[PDB]
């Protein structure tokens, strides 16, 4: 029952900045704590062991400190190859456990999502299926909530959501949400709505259509 | 020049059993423990256990005691891990990693210094099913789409106009549901080029050896 808590889950920054990730233990684990870095498409890589001992070729900007129940990993002057996920691991007792991670992403100006909704295509209805798709493209920050409404009501099931990773060119995120129905259900109702809430608007961002 | 090479990705039907491999090279295979970790889609890392090749001694996470079995083979410089009763929750990427040099005799860091590339595993009872490609037509810029539904297994290769259209494209990662995959892709073009000029998405699913072209035509209703 030794829980490791990493905060914050996401750290949005610009190259040249300094950051410090926190990793807290629910019990004193002395200095038995290591840090790992995981860039996309790569496996984890050991950065620091025993809270503060840096590994062979680890750039000097990576510095770990801490003891007992509080540990901190700092990066002074973040470079672009430092973007990724960072995990802490306790080695105090069994089983060995990791924190949930902290993602370091590239900051940029807020951007409202461009939303598009598409009714089912005839080609799919004829097969007895009904998939309504909603694209939410190029927004920032990452946090976004999408809700589906059928005739002013909420549908929790049959919803498939997928997100792209931060774009290399403009650094925004994108998402698509599909609500999959029955050619039947789809025909009992008339109004279909894609509803989103994002930092860029205090009121819901909505896109809708009636099958008329 | 230390290196850990894991077996290739794999599909498996539920209830089945599986055995992955981790071949070592670059250092004395018997001098170091080999750990096994699982990384779940939400990125969460779990420690499964470790094997000491020099002893065959094993230490495992209480959570995978009767689910995972570790063994090694000195003759082949390879560690193995057997997963039993493969359910859906067992779909994830699995890693083997080396324990770093000891502090002193019998005293370790429990810090992994060299990792394998990872071996993905998907537990689905589906057959190599080609996908159904549906066009997404709207009802200054215009956004069109293609829904690639019900395929297996990954991957699919979506392109727009055979590649002539590369700008303003977003292809979402595939999501598995009901043992079947579903992907979608969007493209945004100037409203002064559609429907005037033709736009079509080309979907290629190698596993079925099926290639498909779907033209995006405006819905007249």
């Amino acid at each position: 029952d030794l829980v490791l808590t990493q905060s914050p889950a996401t750290l949005s920054v610009t190259p040249g900045d300094s950051v410090s990730f926190s990793c807290r233990a629910s019990q004193s684990i002395s200095n038995n704590l290591h840090w790992y870095q995981q860039r996309t498409h790569e496996s984890p890589r050991l950065l620091i062991k025993y809270a503060s001992q840096s590994i062979s070729g680890i750039p000097s900007r990576f510095s770990g400190s801490g003891s007992g129940t509080d540990f901190t990993l700092s990066i002074s002057s973040v470079e672009t190859e430092d973007f990724g996920m960072y995990f802490c691991q306790q080695s105090n007792r069994w089983p060995l456990t990791f924190g949930a991670g902290t993602k370091l992403e590239l900051k940029r100006a807020d951007a409202a999502p461009t939303v598009s909704i598409f009714p089912p295509s005839s080609e799919q209805l004829t097969s007895g299926g009904a998939s309504v798709v909603c694209f939410l493209n190029n927004f920032y920050p990452k946090d976004i909530n999408v809700k589906w409404k059928i005739d002013g009501s909420e549908r929790q099931n049959g919803v498939l959501n997928s997100w792209t990773d931060q774009d290399s060119k403009d650094s925004t995120y994108s998402m698509s949400s599909t609500l999959t129905l029955t050619k039947d259900e789809y025909e009992r109702h008339n109004s279909y709505t894609c509803e989103a809430t994002h930092k860029t608007s205090t009121s819901p961002i909505v896109k809708s259509f009636n099958r008329n | 020049q230390v290196q850990l090479q894991q077996s290739g990705n794999e599909l498996a039907k539920p209830g089945a059993s599986m055995k992955m491999s981790c071949r070592a090279s670059g250092y004395s295979f018997t001098s170091y423990w080999i750990h096994w970790l699982k990384q779940r889609p939400d990125q969460g890392l779990e420690w499964i256990g470790y094997i000491d090749p020099a002893t065959a001694y094993t230490e495992s996470n209480q959570k995978f005691k009767d689910k995972a079995i570790l063994t090694a083979d000195r003759s082949s410089n390879t560690a193995f891990m057997y997963l039993n009763s493969l359910t859906s929750e067992d779909s994830a990427v699995y890693y083997c990693a080396r324990e770093s040099p000891r502090l002193r005799r019998g005293i370790y860091y429990y810090a992994m210094d060299y990792w394998g590339q990872g071996t993905t595993v998907t537990v689905s009872s589906a057959k190599t099913t080609p996908p159904s490609v549906y066009p997404l037509a709207p009802g200054s810029m215009v956004t069109l789409g293609c829904l690639v539904k019900g395929y297996f297994p990954e991957p699919v290769t979506v392109t727009w106009n055979s590649g002539s259209l590369s700008s303003g494209v977003h292809t979402f990662p595939a999501v598995l549901q009901s043992d079947l995959y579903t992907l979608s892709s969007s493209v945004t073009v100037p409203s002064s080029t559609w429907p005037s000029e033709t736009v079509t998405c080309n979907v290629a699913h190698p596993a079925s050896s099926t290639k498909v072209d779907k033209k995006i035509v405006p819905r007249d209703c």
